[PDB]
């Protein structure tokens, strides 16, 4: 974890 | 319930058996970086507590050539021999070994395999990357990712976090290259033909998916820290200058950690690396952590404030799970916010302890107030739900187990004070040090605090009250979405109630008094009242309770600072209230107390608890507003009011709101120096409040970025621009064929992907379809724009009027290509159909999302992010239809 990116 | 060549495929569930517990891994892996695949062998020590026939564990796309079966313990399989009939089942994943006589209980077996593959394609197991050097070289790395469920990719491995073991790693490599993996490397060995061979530490007890090895040519900065730790940054070796300040950073971080926990990291190197090509943000391998570049990286000619503190924050994240996700570990994937909740917290303490000057604390408030969104959609989810495919265990990866899991965590640390939430805290992690716990295992932790305690009659509230809190957060867990406290004021006399907060949904709607049904929070109240700043507290187990108040007062403000997932809403003259002091004097209210009543009044207008004119009365105080995170958070309700009525061609409102916007705040847009000077929040208004006016095509503003741009192209980049209007100076810089043409080239030659990060998104503030499709089209490529970025392009491009169409038509008319290159369940797909549908706020376009949703229904292929999306164009439509002539009247009165 992330997941994300920003 | 089997196949492959035929036969029975012994076992039928998609969870393994747990007869056959790994122990040790002996994982050899020899890949090759020019023919871009691997040959690889393990031995598996495994205890069997049952008799088998069969052993069952996970492999996709490798083939596997040899299968023995060994015991020191067994006679029968005393070395070499015995071999193993091997049984493929793809459809789950997983393979059967075949014994050849049933094993014996409590005794030992070593397991052993030959595989093989190609690397990989995407971002998934043992795959492929590519960088690019300063002179224009491009090399290759290979790198492992394995969350959730991709170990099997790389080896055979009994893979789900339960099984932890310890791993023996050994990589075969070129001298041009090193190799990395979890552990430090304890022996090089040279060999025949020229090739060389390390050997690494083995492990300690560890779950598969955070097994990791990487065979590159990197160079990294090294540090030690204070408890001896030798953190090391890895990243290409013409970007070693950009790696000091995560160095700087993990070595505070990890101290922090260490102190705080009161339990040391137990490796003896932490490596961070900034992998080119990587599609998660970040991931917590145990000892080596992996990076986006732009999580890592960080270079202080191009990278802003903004990027520091997104930087810092990501390094907070990982080096957090070294203990939440690698020491203890969730059970299983359907409690993964017990991790991910969990470090998303812990960036707030531990970069708030270490770098107070990063002000995150006033920023954590947008973290929760992003996830109250989704949230307050009869599409939301509890944090905590089954989950067993793996699309689902991806899907499980959202805002609610990050967001929403790190919100709550926070009313409860502040309900139990820091002390006792701080000591359940080393308690959580003490006991279940290498190996898992449950939700359970949290509250029970979190709750307790010859004999240990001293006997006493208050013991009793000890014992209850730690009950209580168990008792507590089992509903914020297990329940969707979020309460809505409606407060009454009449006498000293106020009446409490409990609603579920739901958008789109008025209180007098035919759906409402469904959605309302079972739903219950035991919320920790906390207040304040006009009369006295002293906080107090109340528990609302029920759908209805009182409280008299020590006093009359001007006004009752609940939640304070916002510490609490959970809205508020006043009958009566509550709300004409508070907003009168806001009006009159607005420092009576606390800085957070501000922030939340401005975001609670624009989400009750949504619920149709409060019409909008009384929210946008409550913006006229910003003019005198000064600290810096209300007015960021009022203003943009008003930037997103103009880029809506921007979006649809309503453009008699549009033009009211640029001109209230720059009239209104004309003197606070006009403090702003075109610098990076000041602190952090000083810096975060000034791209802000710039970026607001050149949106707005503020003369002053267009012209000065426009200079910049000129400066710094006519000196092909030897004049400089403050890094705080860097992407404002290039988005406006873009808006002509010879801009746009000279960004995109020199996004190309760029060596700072923060810097490529501003330039791409500049080069998608254009206004021509053709460079946009060019954008995307190059996107799908992969070599210019690498796709790692596709899909946050998307986004921007379909964000603006321009691109709303371009976008939509290409995600229908490409999706087939678009899943090629990521899983279904990828935070990819999920935001590319998101991020060109969701903004939609017409009867039209909700039509259309509706008929492609159904389509993907019919090939195989379902995920929430469906309804989620359509729920969020119908809250849009209502919104629109319930709230906008309010709008344009209070414009029109505005201006008059
Ligand atoms: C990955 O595969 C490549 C080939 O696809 C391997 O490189 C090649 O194999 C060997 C091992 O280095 C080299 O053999 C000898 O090299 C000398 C050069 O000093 C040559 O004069 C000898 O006659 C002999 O051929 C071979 O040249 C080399 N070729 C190239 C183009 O690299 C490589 O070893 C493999 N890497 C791994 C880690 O398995
Ligand atoms: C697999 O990983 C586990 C950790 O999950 C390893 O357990 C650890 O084993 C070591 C060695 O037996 C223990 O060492 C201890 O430290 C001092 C060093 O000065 C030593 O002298 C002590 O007598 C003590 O044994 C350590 O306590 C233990 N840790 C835990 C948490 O159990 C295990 O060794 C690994 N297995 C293999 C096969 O390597
Ligand atoms: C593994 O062995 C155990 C013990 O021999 C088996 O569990 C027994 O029977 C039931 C059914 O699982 C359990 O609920 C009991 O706790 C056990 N009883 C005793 C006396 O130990 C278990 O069934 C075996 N597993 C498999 C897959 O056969
Ligand atoms: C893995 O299987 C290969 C065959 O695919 C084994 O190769 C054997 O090599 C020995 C000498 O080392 C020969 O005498 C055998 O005839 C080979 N077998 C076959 C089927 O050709 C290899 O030994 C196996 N390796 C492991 C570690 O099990
Ligand atoms: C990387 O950072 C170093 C650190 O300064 C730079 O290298 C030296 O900088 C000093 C300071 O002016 C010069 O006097 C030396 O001559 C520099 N040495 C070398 C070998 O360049 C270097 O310029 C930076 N490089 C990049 C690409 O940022
Ligand atoms: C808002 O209230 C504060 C608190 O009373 C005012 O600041 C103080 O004003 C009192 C008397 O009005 C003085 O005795 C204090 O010395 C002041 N302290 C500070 C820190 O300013 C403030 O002026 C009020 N502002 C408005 C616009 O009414
Ligand atoms: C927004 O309004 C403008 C002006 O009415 C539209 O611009 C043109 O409108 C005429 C008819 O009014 C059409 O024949 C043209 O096709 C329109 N031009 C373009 C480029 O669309 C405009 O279409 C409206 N909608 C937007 C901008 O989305
Ligand atoms: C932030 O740090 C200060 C000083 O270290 C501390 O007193 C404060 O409570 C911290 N904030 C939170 C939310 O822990
Ligand atoms: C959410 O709403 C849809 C229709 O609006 C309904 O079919 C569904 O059951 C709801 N979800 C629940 C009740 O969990
Ligand atoms: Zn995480």
């Amino acid at each position: 974890g992330p997941g994300r990116a920003f | 319930p089997v196949a492959t060549n035929g036969e029975r495929f012994p076992w039928q569930e998609l969870r393994l058996p747990s007869v056959v517990i790994p122990l040790h891994y002996d994982l050899f892996v020899h890949p090759n970086l020019t023919s871009l695949d691997f040959v690889a062998s393990e031995k598996i020590e495994v205890l069997v507590s049952n008799a088998t026939q069969f052993i069952i564990l996970h492999s996709k796309d490798l083939e596997i050539t040899n299968a023995t079966l060994q015991s020191e313990e067994d006679s029968r399989y005393m070395k070499p021999g015995k071999e193993l009939k091997v049984l493929s089942y793809p459809a789950h994943e997983q393979i059967a070994l075949l014994v050849p006589e049933k094993l014996t209980p409590h005794l030992k077996y070593y397991v052993a395999m030959d595989f093989q593959a190609k690397l990989g394609d995407g971002f998934e197991g043992f795959y492929k990357s590519t960088y690019r050097t300063l002179g224009g070289e491009t090399r290759i790395l290979a790198v492992t990712d394995f969350e959730p469920t991709q170990a099997r990719m790389a080896f055979p491995c009994f893979d789900e976090p339960l099984f932890k073991a310890n791993f023996s790693i050994k990589i075969r490599r070129e001298s041009r290259h090193i190799a990395l993996s979890n552990m430090p490397k304890v022996k090089t060995i040279e060999l025949e033909g020229g090739l060389l061979e390390d050997h690494f530490e083995t492990t300690v007890k560890m779950s598969t998916y955070l097994v990791a090895y990487i065979v590159c040519d990197f160079h990294s900065l090294s540090g030690f820290t204070s408890s001896g730790v030798k953190v090391s940054i890895y990243a290409s070796p013409d970007k070693r200058n950009q790696t000091h300040y995560a160095l700087q950073a993990s070595l505070k971080l990890l101290d922090f950690y260490e102190k705080y926990f009161d339990i040391y990291y137990p490796l003896s190197k932490l490596d961070l690396i900034a992998i080119p090509d990587f599609a998660p943000g970040a991931m917590e391998n145990w000892g080596l952590i992996t990076y986006r570049e732009t999580s890592l990286l960080f270079d202080p000619k191009t990278s802003s404030a903004s990027d520091k503190l997104w930087v810092t924050r990501v390094i907070a994240h990982e080096l957090a799970h070294q203990w939440f996700g690698n020491l203890v570990t969730m059970e299983w994937w359907n409690d993964i916010w017990l991790k991910e909740g969990f470090a998303k917290y812990m960036e707030l303490i531990a970069v708030n302890a270490t770098y107070p000057e990063l002000q995150f604390d006033d920023y954590f408030l947008n973290v929760c107030f992003e996830v109250i969104t989704k949230d307050s959609l009869n599409s939301s989810r509890p944090i905590s739900k089954p989950a067993e495919t793996p699309t689902q265990i991806q899907e499980m990866f959202d805002e609610v187990s990050y967001n929403k899991g790190a919100c709550i965590l926070n009313m409860l640390k502040d309900f139990l004070g820091e002390e006792k939430f701080q000591k359940g805290i080393i308690q959580y992690l003490k006991k279940f040090s290498y190996r898992n716990a449950k939700n359970d295992d949290l509250w029970s932790s979190l709750s307790n605090s010859h004999s240990d305690p001293k006997m006493t009659s208050n013991m009793l509230a000890f014992l209850g009250e730690n009950a209580e809190v168990k008792e507590m957060m089992t509903t914020w867990t297990l329940q969707k979405g979020i309460p809505l406290l409606v407060v009454k004021q009449d006498g000293c006399s106020l009446r409490l109630q409990q609603e579920r907060f739901l958008q789109g949904v008025f209180q007098e709607d035919p759906e409402w008094r469904a959605l309302q049904e079972r739903y219950l929070w035991h919320i920790p109240l906390t207040y304040s009242t006009s009369s006295s700043n002293v906080i107090h507290r109340h528990i609302l187990k029920s759908k209805t309770d009182t409280l008299d108040l020590p006093e009359k007062t001007s006004w009752v403000k609940f939640n304070v600072d916002s510490n609490g997932y959970y809205i508020v809403h006043y009958e009566g003259h509550g709300w004409d209230q508070l907003i009168t002091q806001l009006n009159q004097n607005h420092t009576l209210l606390r800085p957070k107390d501000r922030v939340g009543l401005i975001h609670d009044v624009f989400q009750l207008v949504g619920a149709g608890r409060l019409t909008l004119d009384k929210a946008l009365d409550m913006t006229y105080y910003l003019q005198h507003e000064t600290s810096s995170p209300a007015l960021l958070e009022g203003l943009s309700y008003l930037e997103s009011f103009y880029h809506m009525m921007d979006r649809r061609n309503i453009s008699d409102i549009s033009e009211n709101l640029k001109r209230y916007l720059l009239q209104y705040f004309k003197p606070v847009i006009d403090r702003q120096s075109w610098s990076d000077k000041g602190s952090v929040w000083d810096r975060m208004l000034r791209s802000a409040l710039l970026k607001l006016a050149c949106d707005l095509n503020h003369a002053p503003c267009i012209q000065k970025a426009a200079e910049l741009f000129s400066q710094w192209m006519e000196s092909s980049g030897k004049l400089n621009i403050p890094t705080d209007v860097l992407k404002i100076v290039y988005s406006v810089g873009a808006q002509t064929t010879a801009g746009w043409n000279y960004l995109l080239e020199q996004y190309e030659l760029s060596m700072s992907s923060a810097e490529q990060n501003k330039i791409l998104y500049a080069l998608s503030t254009s206004k021509h379809q053709e460079k946009l499709l060019k954008l995307i089209e190059l996107g799908m490529e992969g070599k210019v724009i690498k796709t790692q970025n596709l899909a946050a392009l998307l986004h921007a491009i379909a964000r603006r009027p321009k691109g709303q169409q371009l976008a939509w038509d290409f995600v229908r008319e490409n999706w087939t290509h678009l899943l090629k290159k990521f899983d279904l369940g990828s935070y990819d797909i999920r935001m590319i159909i998101s991020g060109t549908t969701a903004h939609f706020s017409s009867k039209d376009k909700l039509q259309e999302v509706k008929l492609f949703f159904e389509s993907l229904e019919a090939q195989g292929s379902h995920l929430d992010i469906f309804q989620t999306v359509l729920e969020t164009i119908t809250k849009n439509i209502k919104w629109l239809e319930k709230n906008l002539p309010t709008l344009r009247t209070w414009l029109m009165v505005n201006t008059r």
